[PDB]
């Protein structure tokens, strides 16, 4: 309601960024990297992929990659002897890199309430149930 | 011209999916929650009505459940308007198989004939797909007890425990760990009562907002008995199971 | 998505945009007319406006005859007026052959209203930009006037009117019924009913008309006819003598 | 330009014109050039054939209807075949039902009714190919000029195609010549050769490029191709 | 919103149509045509603008005659003008089949009226951007009508539309005061040629053509035919005398 | 986002203009028509070594004496051949003879532009015109061997040597000086393979190229992989001379 | 009904309704298959996210069109049911009209030919699923494996995969498998498909479905215990080598 | 000339005290040759029984047609169909075909599940509604039943005594036709249970 | 040719709902508010007549129509499409039942047929959904007295008592504490009058309020005698003088 400028702000603001990669002269010291959730809603003419020859996509990691990501967050974390790294990765189903840290953060908050240096195995059981419920919502893809 | 007002219902998106079908799946989350359970001796179906109050008529009504056959039940989760179109055509196609082959229709044939209707609007006709989902449960002497579900996209798969509607992934979490192959009919009722209580938006749980229609097998083998639980019998199982 | 206002669909305000503009099309011609219910009959009057001398006064009329027992007056542009005129004559003929005896007034206003409701609901047809007003004398309820709106909503009126000045004309017909506490004119003769509606129209518009400036329809029991130039001018003679 | 107002076939422009009619009209001006003329007892039709390669052949720009009449096309080739089927159908219709040959005057009205249906209704399109209708009947020789809108007007002679409007200069100064020439079909054919030569720029008239079809009273409609027109070059 | 002028059925916020207004501008871009109504019959006249010398004189007939009793002249797009007569030709053939005796003038106006109305009610078709003037001698008296692109028409003592509509039709008002009692069919032919030259001031930049056709019961007796022989050349010298 | 009947400002249909650009997006089909026969050839353009030589067939058979090749998208080609064989084999039943090559081309090309949305006057259901280019060849008892080209625009020309697809520009101009009216059947086989070898990514073999032939006696015949390999070995001797 | 056209040529010469429909196959379950001299093996995976799915009541991912030939697709499951039903009716219609059992070559060109209609038919949309038809012709032991693309182009392949991670499996089948010397035994054809599923299924069992096609109308579907038997033998020779 | 008399059939319905009894035979032949002795002309719709006599083509075809409408009627209301409503349903099904209709003798007998009053009805080849409080018979061999059921049947009979009354008016009339015989079945319709009994008669 | 629009005007919004049926319910609150109350001895429904012109006749305007003699109906707002739905409902009710089963359909089966017409407008193209909300109330031999709420989206729900319209927020809440298990027909009328009176900001009389009640079978409303089976229709329309008798009764 407030900052809406109509359809005139649409053409002036977007095409201003395109001219910075075209009309604006540079010796090659200026780099422009754009990232977002969905780039399809944006005007494809703004990209002009003669300036940007690199396109990087992203997918969900496999069971082998999640074992390395889990060891990163648990490197500085104190874990008990009954906690297995490969067991937590096996329980991971359709999760991204942020969902792995979400379980490591939730498991730390459970041990923080009881003030435990080494996180026990009971905290990871309640952490994976809260992430898959609220933080992880079923996508609208729905096929298969 | 008619090309400008057309919203292009069925078109392939750059992501490779359909716009109207992707948005129709969200409408299921805005409707009641229907959770089916397939036990060893029968099939237990659960449902919860949306927008209920004291002025509602609890005497005879079923919003989320219907009966398409003597041996086959159905669970309706989605828009009620688009549901009656597929339900009326369901009993027509079910009796046509009984009128010709003179035998009870299984669930696998009944669902695939109804799914082709939903698959038709997603291809031709230039219309919107049905925004209602169904759960088909029936008895058969071929594969035994069969529990299937549908989607606005027109696909059906086998499910031992299925959950649709609001909080889909929240209910399936408790159903996966608590499911057992030896679970009987009585133990399957307690699984649905504990699931619908924690996944709702209210504090307590009454018998006016729930619907349960199971499939029981009597002493005579080969024929089951379709029994829809009346509100008098729904409040009785809540006390025996400790839900209250 | 600016095409929501160009057709008939549910608006975010809960209204219909194309229906609101259908009532505005009747004020393009700016033709004021009214209809009152007499005792044993019904007399309708209309303002006859001829822009150019090349027009034949006998050919130009805003009052059309659907059947012998039913008259009609329509406000707004003539092309949408005569479009529903031939559609109303077809419904009156189908009712005589198939259904039974001659059609009464309420049935003709109801069938033409339901016909416009189908055109309003369906998005590929535009609604009529005119207003259908039917006058006749029924053999049961007696004199009755039914004014069909372009939105497809018909309702009975005691003394109706039309045009942009209708709200100023309605006040004249309303204040007369409040003092006498009567729902119809008690004059039995149809000649006094003609001069009755003309008197209230002149004082409301503040303009003295002529024989070619007005067209007065007269609907009696099982008969309908349109007054000629000599019959309309004869009514204006006794008005100036009495008042 | 492109699509603003009349991009939909049922929309009228604020200037009182139709761009769809103008779009299909420009297709004739950018197409193959052709000329034509007629006399009292005879009518001459001259057309030029082009192609995209020297090794390629030349598609015939003259379609035969019956022995007493013919036509020519300047525009999209397959669009003229559909209109030619409707014209030949009326020739056999009047021959079977009325036992008469289709008149040139009545052929233009029946051809106009085919194009007006696509322009006044959505989903169709006007044919962007021109048709010069030649023929002979008991009244005399008649020539017509077809437009994408369907306008039909009888003329002594005209030209439709690339640089065809500029070639009308020779037809205007000679307008008083060929109309009084009767019984001399050779001179009437050579009159159309000098008219189309005014529009020649890159390539001139050759054996395969020149296509001449003459129709008359004692001489029926005959398409002269190959070396038949080599003597009239 | 935006795009109210795009399609047909979309109404304007004031209750009018843009496509109907755009079709009126197409009428003034064509060749003008006039008409004269008398007691015995009506007289049709049209000025055909000649482009170049390639046109063959007097071999082109713009007026398309319906049966023997109805002539039709149009000013506007030529393709849209021929479709109206072709539609009216089938209506006259369908009428004479069931209804025996030929269709009168005021009856034939309703067939072209409703047919144009259907084109304004659909988004898949466009209205006719041509104004057709038709008339003749009916069973009782005579009548003359001018069909507008909007479908609005009435009885006209005279009808003129085209590039000279502001001129030629303005001279029709002097014809009423010249012969208020009546005008003969023979004199109306010479008066029709003068009106063409009075509006020729805007047509002087090109070459013109005079085509006059009349029908009445005095001479032709219900036969609509063009003027030929010395009668056409006599009206030219009388009209050019005042020029 | 418009109708298929909408005209471009140049006076053409958008469906017609964009259909011609789809020809270069596919394979390259080259053929030469001589007095002793018509030598046609195509390129399979295998993207993987596991593709079978019998998989993609770009040269079909309408009649024993009449044959054609395809290039570009082959989805629209299979539909046209079904109608091409319909307008041919059924025409044999009517007149008890063989249909003319030029007459068969007209019946096939007329099915291109009949598309539309709600076509008045009759029932025509098509979404888009055919985006495939077909080279129609054959032989008769009057005009002789002829090679036509079926365009998506509904027009056709008789080409002595025609190269469509990706070779419609560079490979097309090379056939101007290499063609002669006295070219025989044997010399035309080595001339086509000489052009196909230079326009192909890898070396020329029987798996990546398939050629056919149309004669008066034998009619339509497809060269065997062993027969094609013999012509390729003879081509290497012609490449190295002086 | 709906007469408005959908597929429209892009200014580049392609079609939006085609290329955008091919992305639905790449987002679906990968379907890989190979053919030997005496046998043909078609592997297929399932969705590993969803659980509690009974294998018996769930329809098989490999649809059997005829006794001697089956169909294993990858893509939209909504558009696949239309192709499976119409291919089986034509299989009986071909036996009714010509009194001949269908052939794998005729079945592929029919399914691909029907897809060419919907692309050319105004008012309908192309199929977003790609089918793989493999079987044996009557009185013929020669293996027949044909690919059916959503665009309508069909071709024969010795070893070909479709779906997600297709380019990864295609590069594995070129170097490991040779078309000149195919395996003449059934056991070697089954182990070859399992090796291609190790880089996609990623350590799973119940999500793998392998269908064995044999001549003389012989079809043997490997159970859950039979599939894991070949997986164990390959894993022992994988890490150790 | 008479396709409905080729196979033949018998049907009879009486009324007791809150009880009705419908009966038929087991004989279904073809022309003069008997085929199946195990055939039954009565289908179970629930507490409302409907017998059908006539051409065997129309019998086997309509048995699937009536159950098509009753299943749609029962599943919507979640209750059994009443004989008074089911009567007017049969008349609309047979009248749907005018020049092509089905030739059948159907006679319906049932008891209301609410009011508890016995109701019987019958039809004809065209499906005309026939309602009577004593007995209604139809078919080719019904002609013998009009004389048997008029004298023997009396109003207000006990349910048990009704079986002996309908049996004497059935087996005696079954022997007077060539197409009737090969045993007979009698259905006793009551409010609690339905007794199904077979009759032992001659075989010819 | 005819119409070139074959697509449905109702599409799925990105929020997960249908934009047409969402604004259809809003249009129901843009007009006069109706109501109804179900009791043990009958069903009492009421509405208000809002005259656009002071000279209009309220007798010719009937906001409560009759589908079957035992079942009434009432709408909210002006009801532009109400006349279309009732004309199509009376045809499908007699054709599918009176012309097949020979008897009128019950209350539960009739509301399913009324919603069957409205559910097709939200799917089949060329038309728009119905912006009206009706109330199906009647009596049968099994379900007894029942009142169903017809939503403009095409779905129906049973309700003891409800009020939909401009005052639907306050009127529906007031009926919760005013309803119980044991009620009579005349006792339920006073419940409707106390709630409707607070919602009327204009003239309050019997001519502007149409009160329709469903009682027992009335032999006077039948029209023939001698048949004990049919005792007459249960639905009855109260006159102008009978409504004013209960207005001052409060």
């Amino acid at each position: 309601d407030s900052n809406s400028g109509g359809e005139r702000e649409i053409q002036r603001t977007m095409l201003e960024l395109l001219n910075q990669l075209d009309g604006f002269d540079d010796r090659g010291d200026v780099k422009v990297i754009m990232a977002t959730n969905k780039i399809e809603t944006l005007d494809p003419a703004l990209i002009r992929p003669g300036r940007i020859d690199r396109k990087i996509l992203f997918e969900n990691p496999d069971l082998s990659t999640k074992k390395k990501i889990l060891g990163i967050h648990t490197s500085k974390m104190n874990l008990s002897e009954d906690v297995n790294l490969e067991t937590l990765v096996t329980t991971k189903d359709d999760l991204s890199g942020a969902d792995i840290q979400a379980m490591c953060t939730e498991a730390g908050l459970l041990a923080l309430r009881e003030r435990r240096m080494q996180v026990t195995a009971e905290d990871f059981k309640q952490a994976k149930e809260r992430v898959m419920k609220n933080k992880v919502e079923e996508n609208l893809e729905g096929l298969y | 011209g008619s090309r400008r007002y057309d919203s292009r219902t069925t078109i392939f998106s750059p992501e490779g999916r359909l716009y109207q079908v992707e948005y129709a799946l969200e409408s299921i989350s805005h409707a009641g929650t229907a959770i089916g359970i397939m036990a060893s001796d029968g099939i237990v179906l659960a449902a919860e009505r949306k927008v209920t109050s004291t002025l509602l008529e609890q005497d005879t009504s079923t919003e989320k459940l219907y009966k398409l056959n003597d041996k086959i039940a159905v669970a309706v989760a989605g828009l009620t308007a688009d549901a009656e179109i597929l339900i009326n055509t369901a009993r027509i196609h079910a009796q046509n198989y009984l009128k010709t082959y003179n035998e009870d229709i299984p669930v696998e044939i009944l669902v695939r004939r109804l799914s082709d209707i939903k698959q038709g609007y997603t291809q031709h006709g230039g219309l919107r797909p049905f925004g209602v989902s169904f759960i088909y449960a029936g008895y058969d002497d071929r594969y035994g007890y069969q529990l299937y579900t549908s989607n606005p996209s027109g696909n059906y798969t086998g499910w031992k425990a299925i959950s649709v509607g609001a909080n889909t992934s929240a209910a399936q979490t408790l159903l996966q760990m608590d499911y057992k192959d030896d679970m009987k009919v009585d133990d399957a009722i307690e699984l649905a009562l504990k699931t619908l209580s924690k996944t709702t938006d209210s504090s307590a749980l009454t018998y006016d907002r729930l619907e349960f229609a199971t499939i029981r097998k009597g002493a005579n083998d080969g024929e089951v008995y379709q029994k829809i639980f009346k509100p008098q019998e729904i409040k009785d199982i809540l006390v025996k199971t400790g839900i209250t | 998505a600016g095409y929501d206002r160009h057709i008939t669909i549910f608006s975010p305000e809960g209204r219909l945009y194309q229906v609101e503009y259908a009532f505005k099309a009747t004020n393009q011609t700016n033709i004021n007319s009214l209809a009152v219910r007499g005792k044993d009959c019904t007399v309708v009057i209309s303002q006859k406006k001829v822009p150019d001398k090349l027009l034949d006064p006998t050919t130009v009329s805003y009052i059309f005859c659907i059947s012998r027992t039913i008259g009609m007056v329509v406000n707004g542009p003539i092309p949408d007026a005569r479009n529903a005129a031939l559609r109303a004559k077809a419904e009156a003929a189908e009712f005589r052959y198939k259904y039974g005896y001659d059609m009464p007034c309420d049935v003709l206003a109801k069938r033409m209203a339901n016909l416009s409701q189908i055109y309003t609901q369906r998005a590929y047809m535009r609604p009529l930009g005119v207003i259908l007003t039917f006058v006749s004398v029924d053999e049961e309820l007696g004199p009755s006037i039914y004014k069909t709106d372009p939105a497809g909503y018909y309702v009975g009126y005691k003394a109706t009117a039309t045009g942009p000045k209708q709200q100023e004309i309605t006040t004249n017909l309303e204040n007369h019924f409040k003092k006498s506490k009567i729902d119809h004119i008690n004059e039995e003769s149809w000649e006094k009913v003609v001069e009755f509606a003309i008197t209230h129209m002149i004082d409301a518009l503040g303009t003295e008309f002529s024989k070619n400036d007005l067209e007065v329809g007269v609907a009696t029991k099982d008969k309908f006819f349109t007054l000629s130039a000599e019959n309309i001018e004869e009514r204006l003679v006794a008005i100036a003598e009495q008042d | 330009f492109r699509n603003n107002y009349d991009g939909d076939t049922v929309t009228f422009s604020p200037t009182g014109r139709l761009f769809q009619v103008e779009y299909a009209l420009e297709a004739i001006k950018q197409g193959s050039v052709t000329v034509g003329l007629r006399s009292n007892t005879h009518a001459v039709l001259v057309a030029l054939k082009r192609n995209a390669d020297e090794l390629s052949s030349y598609q015939k720009k003259i379609i035969k209807c019956d022995e007493h009449m013919g036509l020519s096309l300047a525009g999209l080739a397959p669009d003229a075949r559909v209109l030619s089927n409707y014209l030949r159908q009326q020739c056999n219709y009047s021959s079977l039902v009325f036992n008469r040959k289709l008149a040139v005057e009545r052929a233009g009205h029946l051809l106009c009714d085919k194009a007006q249906k696509n322009t006044q209704s959505y989903g169709g399109r006007p044919y962007g190919v021109g048709l010069l209708i030649i023929g002979y009947d008991k009244s005399g020789a008649h020539l017509l000029e077809f437009q994408p809108s369907g306008n039909v007007t009888e003329l002594y002679g005209t030209a439709i195609g690339a640089r065809s409007q500029g070639a009308k200069t020779y037809l205007e100064r000679t307008l008083d010549t060929f109309i009084k020439i009767d019984g001399n079909p050779d001179e009437l054919i050579k009159a159309g050769v000098e008219a189309i030569s005014q529009s020649l720029r890159d390539e001139s008239l050759t054996v395969d490029n020149l296509s001449i079809a003459i129709v008359g009273k004692d001489t029926p409609f005959t398409i002269y191709d190959g070396e038949a027109v080599a003597k009239y070059i | 919103g935006t795009g109210y002028d795009l399609s047909n059925s979309v109404f304007s916020p004031d209750g009018r149509n843009f496509q109907v207004e755009y079709a009126v501008k197409a009428v003034e871009n064509g060749t003008t045509s006039i008409g004269i109504k008398c007691n015995d019959g009506v007289v049709f006249a049209v000025e055909k603008l000649i482009t170049s010398k390639l046109l063959v004189p007097q071999k082109n007939v713009k007026i398309q005659v319906v049966d023997r009793h109805i002539g039709c002249v149009y000013s506007g797009l030529i393709p849209d003008g021929r479709h109206l007569v072709n539609r009216g030709r089938e209506e006259a053939a369908s009428f004479k089949k069931l209804y025996k005796t030929p269709i009168p003038i005021p009856a034939f106006a309703d067939r072209l009226g409703q047919y144009v109305q259907a084109h304004t009610l659909y988004n898949s078709v466009r209205p006719f951007g041509v104004s057709t003037i038709f008339g003749g001698v009916d069973k009782n008296g005579a009548h003359l009508y001018m069909l507008e692109p909007s479908g609005s028409y009435w009885g006209y003592k005279g009808a003129a539309t085209g590039k000279g509509r502001q001129s030629a039709k303005a001279e029709l008002e002097k014809l009423v005061d010249h012969h208020p009692e009546g005008l003969s069919a023979r004199e109306a032919v010479k008066q029709a040629a003068k009106i063409i030259y009075l509006a020729h001031e805007d047509n002087k930049e090109k070459d013109f053509e005079l085509e006059i056709s009349w029908c009445s019961l005095s001479e032709t007796n219900g036969l609509h035919k063009f003027v030929k022989g010395d009668l056409l050349q006599e009206a030219i010298d009388f009209a050019q005398k005042e020029i | 986002d418009r109708g298929v009947s909408t005209f471009s400002p140049e006076g053409r249909l958008f469906q017609v203009e964009y259909s011609l650009e789809a020809i270069k997006l596919g394979s390259t089909a080259i053929g030469i028509a001589t007095k002793e026969g018509v030598v046609l050839g195509v390129e399979k353009r295998a993207t993987s070594p596991l593709l079978e030589s019998d998989s993609i067939e770009k040269i079909v058979e309408i009649d024993r004496h009449i044959g054609c090749a395809m290039s570009g998208l082959t989805a629209d080609a299979r539909s046209m051949i079904e109608h091409a064989r319909t307008a041919a084999v059924t025409h044999n039943l009517y007149y008890d003879e063989d249909i003319n090559v030029e007459s068969l081309t007209q019946s096939v090309c007329d099915l291109a532009l009949r598309f539309g949305e709600g076509a008045s006057g009759e029932e025509r259901l098509m979404s888009r015109p055919f985006g495939v280019a077909l080279l129609i060849a054959g032989h008769d008892a009057d005009d002789g061997y002829q090679l036509f080209h079926a365009e998506p625009s509904g027009t056709f020309y008789r080409y002595n040597a025609k190269a469509i697809g990706s070779g419609s520009e560079g490979a097309q101009a090379e056939l101007l000086n290499e063609w002669h009216s006295s070219l025989t059947l044997k010399e035309a086989e080595l001339l086509v393979l000489k052009i196909l070898k230079q326009v192909m990514e890898e070396k020329l073999d029987e798996n990546n190229a398939q050629l056919s032939c149309i004669t008066k006696q034998d009619g339509f015949k497809i060269y065997d992989n062993e027969k094609t390999a013999e012509l390729i070995k003879e081509l290497k001797e012609k490449e190295a001379a002086e | 009904g709906y007469d408005r056209a959908l597929s429209i040529f892009s200014p580049d010469g392609h079609i939006f309704q085609v290329e955008y429909a091919l992305e639905a196959v790449k987002r679906g379950t990968c379907a890989v298959g190979v053919k030997g001299k005496n046998c043909v093996v078609l592997g297929c995976e399932r969705r590993s996210t969803l659980k509690l799915q009974d294998t018996r009541i769930t329809p098989s991912k490999v649809s059997k069109i005829d006794s001697h030939v089956v169909l294993s697709f990858s893509g939209l499951n909504a558009d696949s049911r239309i192709l499976i039903e119409k291919a089986r009716v034509e299989a009986q219609s071909h036996r009714l009209t010509l009194e001949d059992p269908v052939t794998v070559e005729y079945l592929t060109r029919y399914v691909a030919g029907v897809q060419q209609r919907y692309t050319q038919s105004g008012g309908v949309r192309p199929f977003g699923v790609s089918t793989l038809i493999a079987g044996f012709d009557p009185r013929d032991d020669e293996p027949k494996l044909y690919q059916t693309e959503p665009s309508g182009i069909y071709s024969s392949w010795s070893a070909q995969t479709i779906g997600r991670n297709s380019k990864t499996v295609r590069e594995f089948l070129e170097k490991n498998y040779d078309r000149k010397e195919p395996p003449a035994t059934v056991e070697e054809c089954v182990k070859l498909t399992v090796r291609s599923l190790l880089e996609v299924v990623q350590t799973g069992a119940k999500n793998i479905e392998i269908t064995v096609v044999k001549p003389d109308s012989d079809i043997v579907a490997l159970s859950s215990e039979e599939i894991n038997q070949y997986v164990t033998q390959i894993e022992q020779e994988k890490q150790e080598q | 000339s008479d396709p409905s008399s080729i196979n033949g059939g018998i049907v009879v319905a009486m009324t007791g005290k809150d009880c009705v009894a419908i009966a038929c035979d087991l004989r279904l032949g073809s022309q003069s040759l008997g085929v199946s002795n195990k055939f039954e002309k009565i289908f179970h719709y629930g507490h409302v029984f409907l017998g059908i006599t006539g051409l065997a083509t129309d019998v086997t075809t309509l048995n699937e047609m009536f159950r098509y409408k009753t299943n749609l009627y029962k599943l919507k209301e979640e209750r059994a169909i009443e004989p008074e409503t089911f009567t007017q349903l049969v008349s609309s099904s047979l009248y749907e075909r005018r020049f092509g209709p089905y030739f059948v003798g159907p006679v319906v007998a049932g008891i209301n599940s609410k009011s508890g009053k016995p109701f019987i009805a019958g039809f004809d080849l065209i499906g005309c509604i026939d309602e009577a409080k004593d007995f209604i018979v139809s078919g080719t061999a019904s002609d013998q039943l009009f004389g048997m059921c008029e004298s023997l049947y009396e109003p207000n009979l006990e349910p048990e005594d009704l079986f002996e009354t309908i049996s004497q008016a059935l087996l005696n009339a079954a022997d007077r036709d060539a197409l009737s015989g090969w045993g007979a079945v009698v259905y006793i319709i009551k409010k609690d249970e339905v007794v199904k009994r077979y009759l032992k008669m001659r075989q010819d | 040719m005819t119409d070139r629009y074959s697509f449905s005007l109702t599409t799925f919004s990105p929020s997960g709902k249908l934009g047409q049926i969402d604004y259809a319910l809003t249009a129901v609150k843009q007009g006069v508010t109706s109501l109804g109350i179900k009791a043990t001895n009958g069903v009492v429904i009421a509405t208000e007549k809002k005259s656009s012109s002071p000279l209009a006749m309220s007798e010719t305007l009937s906001k409560v129509s009759l589908l079957t003699p035992d079942i009434g109906a009432v709408y909210s707002g002006m009801g532009p499409d109400y006349r279309v739905l009732v004309d199509k409902s009376r045809k499908v009710a007699h054709t599918s039942y009176k012309r097949i089963y020979g008897e009128y359909p019950p209350t539960k089966l009739l509301v399913s047929e009324v919603a069957k017409i409205m559910q097709e407008a939200t799917q089949s193209g060329g038309v728009r959904p119905f912006g009206v909300s009706l109330l199906i109330a009647g009596h049968d031999e099994f379900n007894g007295f029942s009142l169903y709420q017809v939503d403009p989206s095409g779905s129906y729900f049973p309700w003891k008592a409800t009020a939909i319209g401009k005052g639907s927020v306050a009127a529906k809440t007031f009926l919760e504490k005013r309803w119980n298990d044991e009620l009579e027909l005349e006792d339920a009328i006073h419940i409707a009058l106390l709630t409707l009176k607070e919602s009327v900001e204009g003239e309050f009389n019997g001519d502007t309020i149409e009160l329709a009640i469903i009682g027992d079978e009335n032999p006077d409303l039948l029209g023939y005698t001698g048949i004990p089976t049919d005792k007459g229709p249960r639905f009855r329309k109260l006159t102008s003088q009978e409504i004013n008798d209960r207005l001052e009764a409060l």
